[PDB]
RNA sequence: AUAUGAAUUAAUGCGAAGUUGAAAUACAGUUACCGUAGGGGAACCUGCGGUGGGCUUAUAAAUAUCUUAAAUAUUCUUACA
RNA sequence: UAAUGGUUUAAAGGAUCCGUAGAAUGAAUUAUAUAUAAUUUAGAGUUAAUAAAAUAUAAUUAAAGAAUUAUAAUAGUAAAGAUGAAAUAAUAAUAAUAAUUAUAAGACUAAUAUAUGUGAAAAUAUUAAUUAAAUAUUAACUGACAUUGAGGGAUUAAAACUAGAGUAGCGAAACGGAUUCGAUACCCGUGUAGUUCUAGUAGUAAACUAUGAAUACAAUUAUUUAUAAUAUAUAUAUAAAUAAUAAAUGAAAAUGAAAGUAUUCCACCUGAAGAGUACGUUAGCAAUAAUGAAACUCAAAACAAUAGACGGUUACAG
RNA sequence: UUAAGAGUUAAACCUAGCCAACGAUCCAUAAUCGAUAAUGAAAGUUAGAACGAUCACGUUGACUCUGAAAUAUAGUCAAUA
RNA sequence: UUUUAUAUAUAUAUAAUAAGGAAAAGUAUUUAUAAGAA
């Protein structure tokens, strides 16, 4: 099953905001691949101020590095990934949504699909792809 | 309303009145209405053919009529859902009338929007009196309009001088352009000749428009100054 | 031989007479065809035609299992003197209560005597009877000395 | 068990002229009723949900334009075209 | 001496569906004696392919949010709170109310929003996920396998009860303050059960569309809603929802694709009150739920509509 | 055992059956019916006096002889008077 | 409609052509029977 995860990672080091997002992406991707999964795409959304001063545990966050991960995997390890995300202090907010594959095997992320690129083949364009 | 009995059976009621003796003198209309029976059937009549295009209503093509496959490559072996539905409403609806010209006309005034500005008269004169040969566009007793172009297109296609709709339409269009250029030149040259020979014109179209604009603008001046004074306070 | 279908046809003909349609379609079966033919012989119907679900048959079509589902019998109704010729069409023998009369009871019914709560035959009325899978008028079934099922009334 | 009677005792019906509450019928002056719970002698009061057999009883934030006004349309009686 | 009766409103559609029997009903063609047999696909189904958010419904799990209450701190001052107006044994000088923060608690889900829809009904609209079910068309297949359904089975709002936990708001009962001739009521304060979750009992609602289910047919218009096309335009065609109607029906109001024309099955009704009462029986922990009379009294009783009067009934004018 | 079948009765041995919400079992009531009487247009409804057919009884219960056939208005025994 | 022609690749597009007209005078028993009112 294709699952789109949208994580809101906290920024604590003002000099290298991307480090914590890198560590989180590494962890989630490692879990997905080591539990018979596939990581179709990692779209690096930028740094954005949160709509409100959202609170996780005791720390209060005003901005976050947003990031997206499209990955094909099973339901059980998907729930495991969600559980790990929820208890992790690094992830302010997390959300996993199914992307249906009933009709087309390959589908892009919500962002590219909204732009107009239905599939990842269109994302990487089509030359010598008729082989 | 229910189909009314009393309106058409006036003769029968009057006959009963007369024979009973209730009425002594026959009405003047009695013999006439007896000679001319009123039509006493009010029935919805089935329609099997659309007159405008000749499409036949109420025909189903049976499975046997197709011994070959269709576009998708499938033989028709059993009737489908739409074929197994009674279509009496199709018979009893008034058929929509469709004509080929209606398309070309829509094209023409799309291609030449300013031809619409040329006024048209819908009062019919006499339709039966029309005696037109459409080997040429101009007809006596007719204006030169886009409908002439569509009529020439249909004449061209009917005689098979040209094969496709587009070709005949283009040929008629070019004849139309030539004729309209000739008329425009006549108008311009006629006005120039009139001015050449001493004709004096009281008012022209530009000055007429300017005059109307002036009246409207004066009223607008009064209203705007008054409204500015009103709004300021 | 569905009496349910004959009831449906009767109601359909009544409804068509009310709205005064000149043509209507009924299911194409032996019972319905015989019933329509009997009505037509008495003058209650203007014409019988064989056709599809869409309309009458433009050319003669043989009836086979391939097209049996889409076959229909088109009847032309009559409206004379601003009145429908075929005004009311009802069932005597209903599916819940089926009435099979012997010949003498059929004569008694024609002769003004109520039999098994059936109103006696009226002067300008027609009662149809089924005997040996053949539909006929009550008078013929009496003349044929055939005991039969008393189906419907057409007045 | 089928009956016949019984101290004691549960409810309900009628009527004579009256007596008391103001609960319902109008927005019945706390919208009524349905189910349920409690309070109260009772009528009824209150909480909870439902129904309309009450709100369909519904009724503006407004502005308007150009072709021969006539020796020509208006006049026309089966004509002429 | 009226059932050649009815059940939206006069008496009467079961809360909903599933399904057993039915000595209930039921497709087409041919042959044989009222059926049996063989064939067939129009009902009813099965499997795929395509299209669509099959998003809505059920259970479970994981989350979000505005606010409320309480406590604590900060400053700051004299009042605050409620009502028609007030006053309350437990607001405030023990620094209250209000403001700004910081903690914990439960419950609930604003806009979208029309319950449009989904669900058999009851119900259901904060988000995400797991599973289950629900749509239309085409193709293939079975070949009447269907409809309804006594008894029975399952689910069933709110209230209620049985165990545990929970208890921020609201709030029966109770305790007080007001109003009043009286207050046992409406208004006000504190507020117990309950409302909440889990595991159960029970199976009642104006459980309503006061309208059981299925099938054939029935004249229009207008919108949407959902598909299929054809090139925004065909005011495009096919369906269903909604609104107003024609005919028809009806005591009328009104219904209007059913309250119409017909067929099949089931449930229910036979004047008002006594009475959904008593007694008995069945089930439940109980409250209660189901089944359910009779005597006596009377010529009454009710529905729709009409014209009036009346309203602490509206608006318009003078 | 009977002229004769059958849990009709008596004895023996096996099986687990039989009826029932289309109403068993139990209780109350009742002689049944007609080409008889009444009534109604009729379907039906009521009566079962009178005419006729069948059954049962001759104060109550059981048994026995005779007989083709009787639990006889017989006999025996008991109950009641 | 039907048949045929020309053209084009057994079929397709255009054009022409249509057989359904017949006459004549005279030749009862109906059935069974349902009423409301204050
Ligand atoms: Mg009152
Ligand atoms: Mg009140
Ligand atoms: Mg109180
Ligand atoms: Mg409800
Ligand atoms: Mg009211
Ligand atoms: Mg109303
Ligand atoms: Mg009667
Ligand atoms: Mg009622
Ligand atoms: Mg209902
Ligand atoms: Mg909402
Ligand atoms: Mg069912
Ligand atoms: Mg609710
Ligand atoms: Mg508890
Ligand atoms: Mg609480
Ligand atoms: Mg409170
Ligand atoms: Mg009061
Ligand atoms: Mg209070
Ligand atoms: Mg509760
Ligand atoms: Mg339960
Ligand atoms: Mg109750
Ligand atoms: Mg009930
Ligand atoms: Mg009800
Ligand atoms: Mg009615
Ligand atoms: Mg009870
Ligand atoms: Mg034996
Ligand atoms: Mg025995
Ligand atoms: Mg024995
Ligand atoms: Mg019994
Ligand atoms: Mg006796
Ligand atoms: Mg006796
Ligand atoms: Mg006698
Ligand atoms: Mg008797
Ligand atoms: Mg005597
Ligand atoms: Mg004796
Ligand atoms: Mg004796
Ligand atoms: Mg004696």
């Amino acid at each position: 099953m294709l699952y789109e995860l949208i994580g809101l990672v906290r920024i604590t080091n003002s000099n290298a905001p991307k480090l914590e997002a890198k560590e989180l992406s590494s962890t989630i991707g490692k879990l997905i691949i080591q539990n018979r999964g596939v990581v179709r795409d990692i779209v690096p959304m930028g740094i954005r101020y949160l709509p409100k001063i959202m609170k996780k545990d005791q720390e209060k966050h005003f901005r976050a590095y947003h990031f997206l991960m499209l990955f094909d995997s099973s339901a059980a390890v998907q729930s495991e990934i969600l559980r790990t995300l929820k208890k992790d202090p690094r992830v302010i907010r997390s959300s996993i949504v199914k992307v249906d594959l009933d009709k087309q095997l390959d589908r892009a992320s919500s962002l590219h699909r909204s732009l107009g690129k239905k599939s990842i083949l269109e994302l990487v364009n089509e030359d010598y792809q008729s082989i | 309303m229910k189909i009314q009995t009393n309106a058409v059976n006036v003769l029968q009621r009057t006959s009963a009145y007369l024979k009973s003796g209730l009425l002594k003198e026959t009405p003047a209309w009695y013999n006439v209405v007896a000679s001319i029976p009123p039509s006493t059937k009010f029935t919805r009549e089935p329609r099997f053919k659309n007159p405008s295009n000749g499409h036949i209503i109420g025909k189903l093509v049976d499975v046997t009529e197709q011994p070959h496959a269709n576009n998708k490559g499938l033989y028709k072996t059993r009737p489908n859902s739409s074929d197994k539905r009674v279509g009496v409403k199709r018979l009893y609806r008034p058929p929509k009338l469709t004509y080929v010209e209606d398309r070309l006309r829509s094209l023409f005034y799309k291609q030449h929007p300013w031809e619409l500005s040329r006024p048209k008269i819908l009062v019919e004169n006499e339709i039966g009196d029309e005696n037109y040969d459409w080997s040429h566009m101009l007809q006596i007793g007719r204006p030169l309009d886009g409908e002439s172009v569509i009529q020439r297109t249909m004449y061209l296609i009917k005689t098979k001088q040209y094969g496709d709709m587009v070709e005949a339409y283009d040929h008629a269009r070019y004849e139309f352009y030539a004729l309209r250029m000739q008329e425009e030149t006549e108008q311009q040259v006629a006005l120039e000749e009139a001015e050449m020979f001493g004709s004096l014109f009281g008012v022209s179209a530009i000055e007429h428009g300017i005059q109307k604009e002036q009246e409207v603008l004066d009223v607008w001046e009064k209203k705007v100054v008054e409204e500015t004074e009103l709004m300021a306070a | 031989m569905s009496l349910v279908k004959l009831a449906n046809t009767c109601a359909h003909l009544q409804n068509c007479s009310k709205v005064r349609v000149a043509l209507t379609s009924i299911p194409y079966t032996k019972l319905q065809l015989q019933f329509a033919y009997n009505l037509y012989q008495q003058g209650f119907l203007s014409s019988l035609q064989k056709g599809s679900t869409m309309g009458p048959d433009k050319d003669f079509v043989e009836v086979t299992p391939d097209n049996i589902s889409t076959r229909r019998l088109w009847v032309g109704l009559k409206y004379r003197d601003n009145k429908p010729v075929l005004s009311s069409c009802k069932l005597i023998s209903k599916p819940n209560s089926r009435i099979h009369l012997p010949m003498e009871d059929m004569k008694k019914l024609c002769s003004g005597v109520t039999i098994r709560n059936i109103k006696p035959l009226q002067p300008g009325e027609l009662i149809l009877v089924r005997a040996h899978n053949n539909i006929m008028d009550i008078n013929e079934a009496i003349s044929k000395k055939l005991d039969g099922e008393v189906l419907c009334r057409v007045k």
